[PDB]
């Protein structure tokens, strides 16, 4: 890699820990609007489980 | 270079049915309230202060949410494209840069009338009333089934002497989580086996069970489920728990879905 | 019984607000500084060019 | 995701989650005010009529 | 649904401002650059002319 | 009767201030956006003339 003109990968890697970022802070608002940890199964599928149970 | 405009399309496509799964997981959240309410509603009618007009009541309202039921599964849609009314079958999204690395996504019916939805009811032809108490000699109850895994079963319980029908159904409650055992007006002990752990129809053996007669297996759903009766009530409370079963387990295989969609974007942006 | 099992959801369902908005608080700072590195890399092709020609 | 300027799902999920609270917030004031738990059968129809009965 | 719906809408019509101003930029460098390239290119013609002599 | 027709115009007539708030700072960061490209664009006819004569 040298002096490079027309792609930018350090931008690619700013952008996609931005977007992880941005999951990361939507999934905490939306944990914080709604109160509680555990609004969709991919947040934890056996803790739905059991707290629909309980 | 091809391998990269692919892998953006294919980091879309899985975002697509990150969105779908996320779309047919709501209305699914949806119907699970619903469910809990209707068994709610049943709990409440089978209570004995109930008259014939207060189970006329809460049948009108858990008919209006079995319709409601009815409407999300039917009406629930991406784009047009219907989710859980059943239309939709396991779907390929690509999620890789070259043809052949797709990953199937099955979402199943919702409808309250799905198999999924209830069981087997098995009524005692012989009722008993306040003063029948288990004898000596015929207080052994043998179910003889097997599991959604396809293993055969055979729970013996030993209901102990001097027990009522309510305290014979609450003990068999007690000691196991295969079928569900109730009573209704005319002392007749009721069992229900869910479409999720039970296959096929229950054989009975045992002395209890010669003295109770248990009569022939009839197919119960959610759609069928009806509270204007003590035994109605008590049976829709079963059903609305296999039902809530059968959900919550759809929506966890939505959620594993979910989750390694995400773990394929991550990589894939990689 | 009713009491124990509130409890005991909580315990599982329930979101911790103070873990929460740390979290939060900890992912806007990571997302600025995400924003700023972006900013910073986008001058790269300009040095290329400011470079000669 | 990716920083977009159109459509704000976080916004999305704090205004339904408030709309939430605060359809609870008027039901909790409304049965307050009237100190009927009933006031309605949207809360408990079968509860009303007994209710009404008794 | 109406939520999940626009979540998904986003994902295929809304702009991603960062990767659109990235390549905005890209295309202004590049832009620049052979702006520059032509002019130099455009001193052809005079070295032909320096032939005479 | 009076209040259930109060209840009723609200969900017609009256404005959701969340929603409107949120609808307003869109447009006010698209508009800004439109301004700062609108900029930036007009610096393209000048580009066009420093490139020669």
């Amino acid at each position: 890699m040298a002096v490079n003109v027309n792609t930018n990968v350090a931008a690619m890697t700013a952008q996609r820990y931005l977007t992880g970022a941005t999951n990361a802070q939507q999934t905490s608002m939306e944990r914080l609007s709604s109160g509680f940890k555990i609004n969709s199964a991919k947040d934890d599928a056996a803790g739905l489980q059991i707290s629909n149970r309980l | 270079n091809v391998q990269s405009r692919g892998l953006d399309v294919a980091v879309r496509n899985a975002n697509d049915g990150i969105s779908i799964a996320q779309t047919a997981e709501g209305a699914m959240n949806e119907t699970t309230n619903i469910l809990q309410r209707m068994r709610d509603l049943s709990l409440q009618s089978a209570n004995g202060s109930n008259s014939k007009s207060e189970r006329v009541a809460i049948q009108e309202e858990i008919t209006a949410l079995n319709d409601e039921l009815n409407r999300i599964a039917e009406t629930t849609s991406f784009g047009g494209n219907k989710l859980l009314n059943g239309t939709f079958s396991t779907k390929s999204f690509q999620i890789g840069a070259d043809n052949g690395e797709a990953v199937m996504l099955t979402l199943k019916d919702m409808r309250s009338d799905n198999r999924m939805m209830g069981g087997t009811s098995y009524v005692a032809a012989e009722g008993k009333d306040k003063d029948w108490k288990v004898q000596a000699g015929a207080n052994d109850i043998t179910f003889t089934l097997k599991d959604i895994d396809g293993n055969d079963q055979t729970i013996t319980v030993n209901a102990k002497e001097g027990d009522d029908i309510e305290e014979v159904a609450t003990y068999i409650n007690g000691q196991t989580d295969m079928v569900k055992a109730s009573v209704n007006e005319k002392g007749q002990l009721q069992i229900f086996a869910g479409n999720n752990k039970v296959t096929g129809d229950v054989a009975f053996s045992g002395g209890l069970a010669g003295a109770l007669n248990m009569q022939a297996g009839t197919a119960e759903t959610v759609d069928t489920i009806d509270v204007t009766s003590v035994g109605g009530a008590q049976q829709s409370v079963a059903v609305i728990d296999s039902a809530l079963k059968y959900v919550d387990s759809h929506r966890a295989e939505l959620g594993a879905f979910q989750n390694r969609f995400n773990h394929a974007i991550s990589n894939l942006d990689n | 019984i009713n009491e124990n099992v509130n409890a005991s959801k909580s315990r599982i369902k329930d979101t911790d607000f103070a873990k929460e908005t740390t979290a939060l608080t900890k992912s806007q700072i990571l997302s600025q500084a995400s924003s700023s590195v972006l900013a910073q890399a986008k001058q790269a092709p300009n040095a290329a060019l400011s470079l000669l020609g």
